[PDB]
RNA sequence: AAUAGGAGUAGCUUGGGGACAUUCGUAUUCAGAUGUCAGAGGUGAAAUUCUUAGAUUUUCUGGAGACGAACAACUGCGAAAGCAUUUGUCUAAAAUACUUCCAUUAAUCAAGAACGAAAGUUAAGGGAGUGAAGACGAUCAGAUACCGUCGUAAUCUUAACCAUAAACUAUGCCGACUAGGUGUUGGAUGAAGUGCUUCCUUCAGUACCUUAUGAGAAAUCAAAGUCUUUGGGUUCUGGGG
């Protein structure tokens, strides 16, 4: 009955309504503490932002980090 | 692949930098030194690019080495005649003078 | 007719293949399609086995085994009863 | 015919050949008008 | 025929058993003087003939005659060889091959060519029955295994070198390294060739002989 | 206009000698008379002034050459052997 | 004390070779073929021809002093077949039998890496 | 797919809330001027809004300003004389053919090269039915390297 | 207005005496003026350079070969030909050589020769159309046609 | 901002896609050695053939062209033809992922064009093996054939042509909808074996088995279905022998 079925979450990007499965997370970065602004998926390098050191390693899927660092969803 | 970046840069330089190309301008901008950076096509005669090379040495500006040839350097700088010697004497906003 | 589904030999996603050669006639036969049997076979019976045994020394001697694979064309195979005839409906049978 | 050619169901005799001896006999005719004209 | 006469062939000293068969040659007239008949073959040895070990039965050392005093030949190092049967027993389908092989040359300046083989293993969460690498992958191990064999074998001298591969380390080393990769199985070096010898030193050669 | 509909350089010699012949001619011709790059200077002005001898107009400069081309392709498998050592 | 010679064997859907050498390979002991032992202008490939082939060289092979041999097996080759010919076994039969003493035991046969292309035609033997 | 065969489901989507998103609390005058920064130092529009979406952390300009990206930096005045699609294609264009002009004998770059020709006429037709670029804009395999300077 | 190679002006400065002095070299393909040619034991192998056998990496291609050393090249002159060197003995002082024609030749080590192919390769790829060439041509050789 | 389209960006993405350079292996063959001694090749049976001036066989050196097995599959890539040794360089490609950009740019297409197996042609090399022609020996009442021995042209690279093939899924291409299960190659998401590995979920390739109160003339077909309850768009084609 496919009008409000609610387990449908697990399906492919294309559902009965588009949703993203990518989000935006806070950030912080292991003995400097600043706060960070941070996508799920960023595709190019980022930086700490007082020294720059790497924080996420860019690759294809959800990107991957570092070791340390703890990450809040950044959604409202 | 270092030869294109270089070839974007100058493109960026191209675009929005002040230039000029050709032996004389180049002596001139050196001598000045109103020069900041000379890039030199692999072709040029041998004491040309000598002499070139000495000045901007002389008067302490990079001279960078095209990874082609005459006509791909002036079509790199979006001319249709060949170019041999090229001196930027204000950058635009690029990253080409590191 | 379209007797075979696909045509008696393995070719899907692909336009062409390497002909091999029929071991027991040489001719042509693209390798899809190409009857392939991997005949472990020894060098010698069982009482030929025994009598080098016998003779040989270091007494933990073991014969050697030979490795061949041999490719049969159609034709072959069924004349010398490779491949059995079989029957229309058990035409899709393997194992 | 029309363009399938072959299929020997009927007995006729080999359609490869048939058409080689038709080429062959094309030839000859073009040979004949190269001399006549 | 009548006039031929036996000679003793002799291995250099870290193999065991050092005496590993008699050689006739023909006649002993002139101008032709035996000596350099003798001289110059090349002799196929089972690897465990020599030690007396049995593990070592799928590999045969070619030694070559290459001095002599009398009534003995001494010979030299010459090549490394697996038994074809043992060569396609570890050839089975759902795994894949994967073949190096290099030029590299050693201390006391011998050229060498190493033909080293490596076999995929299962592991045991995998289920499935093939095995395939992804092709980038064995281009890496490839690269990887010619770059360890190179290094392996540039440092020594030959004598070292060819002691070796006698327990086999090369392999060992190989699969260690790759493991992180991919995980291999029963790794040899399938062929080995020499290519350019140096000029002889008879006393060098009996030195390394006694 | 469109002069010839096959023959072009070898239009001079007209209707005498084989159309074979001609064309083996003209595919030889239309690489002699070729301009090639000079890579002395950046400039499409090398040609042909004797059998083997490549002269460019604006360097002013002779490279030895083949008998029909700037370079065969004998010397540039050549020189690229050379090279790679 | 013992002493060991090489004893190469071709056989090729025609003659079983039994060619029996020095450790080195050059210089012979034996060569005798399979076909010597018999008239027929066949059956160089019998098993029987093999039979009375070994036993011959395995007698002259003692009167010389070689007392065992290293067996090295040869199929035909990559050009023709790869079976090996039916006296193989046979041949191997007889010379354990014989009574001298049978050592290593080698596939050597020539097998080709590549394909290079065998004789009759696409259509192969007809035959 | 335009050429070639495979349907090729890869896509990206914005979700449903169309407004800005209440954590981002920059304003649109400071996003317009870090947008035309990033133009003016050398980067191609497709490539700045990703670069802005990760590195300075905003999805989606559309909301959080009132008017989409080309527009803005056409307003400002810094916006390309050959649009970006078009651009890179004759970019793509140029260096296949100078692998053709050293090498004679590939068959699948010179079957690429009719394929990527008649892809730059299509795309350059939708060009001229707008006022984009010229009317007497041309493109020629000689001219190209030059045309894009 | 003999063959079809051109012929390359050479100067040295003399090995004791003062100033320059002008030799004749035949044009090995690719080469220019104004290049700088090296001979010698020592010299490069560069393309145009004169380097004795000897001391060529095998499977190069060269021209004038001197048939027995110091006789100031000898085979391997006429356009378009070179010779390849095939090999080096074990103890040197050889070295091994194929001529263009086809044959396999051993020559001393100290020959020269000169690295690259002879130049205007080709020459008798083009047909020679009409009488009058043929005339021109055999009226700067020798005379010797036509034949009858 | 179209589970339309194009463009972008990203990953130690992918692959026997293309090109050029490059490198190795093996047999076979040639030449040079080496030891042997009578037959060896060849077959349904045999002969033609080759062999005492040492064949066949043994092992070694050097040369040469050819091919690149085994691994290798109801596997991968390619528009299709087609594509399997090594590394490098130059190239393209698709999928995935993407709160990245453009905003209908599209679909199929007479005209015209690009590529287009194999043979054949033209020209230079090249020439091992194979081998239309041809020559013999056989087999047969006969054999211009099957079989055998030898053997030009072609087969290989470069440079042109040729434009056809049962060039076959004998299934035009795009688009939606239908029904399960078994797999498999390539990504991405979650969880569970020792960062890595596996399994789950899910895309895109791709086959198979069962099932069709679907279809079909049946064979059979998950498209050949959603059809006298006949119309989602379109190119091409056929009309008894």
């Amino acid at each position: 009955n496919p009008d409000p079925v609610e387990e449908s979450k697990k399906h492919k990007l294309k559902r009965l309504i588009p949703t993203p499965n990518s989000y935006f997370m806070d950030v912080k970065c292991p003995g400097c503490l600043q706060i960070t602004t941070l996508f799920s998926h960023a595709q190019n390098v980022v930086l700490c932002g007082s020294c720059n050191i790497m924080l996420c390693q860019p690759t294809g899927g959800k990107c991957k980090l570092t070791e340390g660092c703890s990450f809040r969803k950044k959604i409202e | 692949s270092a030869g294109d970046n270089i070839n974007a840069k100058l493109q960026l330089v191209m675009k929005s930098g002040k230039y000029q190309f050709g032996r004389k301008s180049c002596l001139k901008a050196l001598r000045t030194g109103k020069g900041k950076l000379v890039i030199v096509s692999s072709n040029c005669p041998s004491i040309q690019r000598s002499v070139i090379e000495y000045y901007a040495m002389l008067s302490k500006c990079g001279v960078h080495d095209y990874h082609g040839d005459n006509n791909d350097l002036g079509t790199a700088c979006g001319k249709l005649f060949r170019i041999s010697c090229l001196v930027i004497t204000d950058v635009g906003d690029s990253d080409i003078i590191k | 007719p379209k007797k075979r589904r696909n045509g008696g030999r393995s070719k899907h996603n692909r336009g062409h293949v390497n002909p091999l050669r029929c071991s027991n006639c040489g001719r042509c036969v693209p390798k899809d399609k190409a009857i392939k049997r991997f005949n472990i076979r020894n060098i010698v019976d069982t009482s030929a086995q025994r009598d080098i045994k016998e003779a040989s020394v270091y007494s933990t001697f073991q014969l050697p085994k030979l490795y061949i694979k041999q490719c049969y064309c159609v034709s072959c195979a069924i004349h010398s009863r490779f491949v059995r005839v079989r029957s229309r409906e058990q035409r899709r049978v393997r194992k | 015919h029309g363009a399938s050619r072959y299929k020997k169901s009927r007995a006729k005799m080999r359609w490869k050949w048939k058409k080689k001896r038709t080429r062959r006999l094309q030839k000859k005719r073009r040979k004949m008008r190269q001399r006549s004209r | 025929f009548t006039k031929k006469e036996w000679y003793d062939l002799k291995a250099p000293k870290m193999f065991l058993v050092r005496n590993f068969g008699k050689t006739l040659v023909t006649k002993t007239i002139g101008k032709k003087l035996a000596t350099d008949s003798l001289k110059g073959r090349i002799y196929e040895v089972n690897l465990a003939d020599l030690n007396n070990d049995e593990d070592q039965a799928h590999k045969k050392i070619k030694l070559s005659c290459d001095h002599i005093i009398n009534r003995d030949c001494y010979t030299d190092f010459c090549g490394l060889s697996i038994t074809r049967d043992k060569l396609c027993s570890l050839i089975r389908k759902g795994y894949t091959l994967i073949e190096g092989h290099t030029d590299v040359k050693t201390l006391d300046n011998y050229h060498l060519r190493m033909f080293c083989i490596a076999f995929t293993k299962k592991r045991q969460n995998q289920t499935k029955s093939t095995c395939y690498a992804q092709t980038s992958q064995i281009k890496k191990i490839r690269k990887k295994m010619v770059d360890i064999m190179t290094a392996e074998a540039s440092k020594v001298l030959l004598k070292d070198l060819v002691k070796k591969f006698i327990p086999e380390s090369i392999g060992k080393e190989i699969e260690k390294q790759c493991k992180k990769i991919y995980p291999l199985q029963n790794v040899l070096i399938r062929k080995v060739k020499i290519l350019k010898r140096p000029k002889l030193d008879i006393s060098k050669l009996m030195e390394l002989h006694t | 206009s469109r002069r010839t509909k096959k023959v072009g350089l070898t239009g001079k010699y007209g209707t005498r000698y084989g159309s074979s012949l001609r064309k083996q001619i003209k595919k030889i011709e239309l690489m002699q008379h070729a301009k090639y790059l000079c890579t002395f200077c950046g400039k499409t002005a090398t040609k042909r002034t004797c059998v083997g001898i490549w002269k460019c107009k604006k360097c002013k400069r002779k490279v030895c050459g083949g008998a029909w081309s700037l370079t065969t392709p004998a010397a540039v498998a050549a020189k690229s052997t050379i090279i790679r050592l | 004390e013992l002493v060991f010679g090489v004893a190469h064997i071709f056989a090729s859907f025609n003659d079983t070779f039994i060619h029996v050498t020095d450790l080195s390979g050059r210089e012979t002991l034996v060569r005798i073929t399979g076909g010597m032992k018999v008239k027929a202008d066949r059956d160089e490939s019998s098993p029987y021809a093999a039979m009375m082939a070994a036993q011959d060289v395995a007698a002259r092979l003692k009167e010389l002093g070689v007392t065992a041999i290293h067996i090295k097996l040869r199929a035909s080759g990559g050009t023709k077949s790869k079976t090996p010919g039916p006296g193989a076994q046979s041949a191997l039969r007889a010379l354990a039998r014989s009574g001298l003493k049978i050592g290593r035991i080698e596939d050597v046969t020539p097998i080709p890496t590549d394909s290079t292309r065998k004789k009759s035609g696409r259509r192969g033997r007809r035959l | 797919r335009m050429y070639g065969k495979g349907k090729g489901i890869s896509s990206s989507t914005l979700p449903y809330k169309r407004k800005q998103p209440s954590w981002l609390k920059q304003k649109p005058s400071e996003i317009e001027d870090a947008i035309i920064k990033l133009a003016k130092k050398g980067q191609t529009p497709s490539q700045i809004g990703a670069t802005l979406r990760d590195n300075y952390g905003i999805p989606q300009v559309k909301s959080v300003t009132g008017n989409k990206i080309l527009r803005i930096l056409r307003a400002q005045g810094i916006a390309t004389t050959i649009p970006e699609d078009l651009y890179f294609l004759i970019k793509k264009a140029v260096s296949m053919r100078k692998h053709l002009e050293k090498n004679k004998k590939d068959k699948d770059c010179k079957f690429r090269l009719i394929l990527t020709e008649s892809k730059i006429h299509r795309i350059s037709r939708y060009y001229k039915r707008k006022k984009l670029l010229p009317s007497n804009w041309k493109y020629q395999s000689s001219t190209a390297s030059a045309l894009i300077a | 207005p003999g063959r079809g190679a051109p012929l390359a002006k050479v100067i040295f400065k003399r090995t004791e005496k003062y100033g320059k002095k002008e030799e004749l070299i035949i044009a090995s393909e690719g080469m220019f003026t104004g290049q700088y040619i090296s001979c010698g034991t020592k010299a490069p192998l560069s393309v145009g350079n004169i380097l004795p056998i000897g001391k060529m990496p095998e499977g190069t291609l060269i021209c004038n070969l001197e048939h027995r050393t110091g006789n100031r090249g000898t085979l391997v002159k006429a356009s378009g030909c070179y010779a390849t060197v095939v090999g080096q003995s074990e103890d040197g002082k050889k070295t091994k050589v194929r001529l263009p024609s086809g044959a396999k030749k051993t020559i001393d080590a100290k020959a020269r020769a000169m690295v690259g192919v002879v130049g205007a390769g080709g020459r008798i790829d083009k047909p020679i159309l009409k009488a009058g060439v043929a005339h021109h041509k055999y009226r700067v050789k020798r005379n010797c046609w036509p034949k009858v």
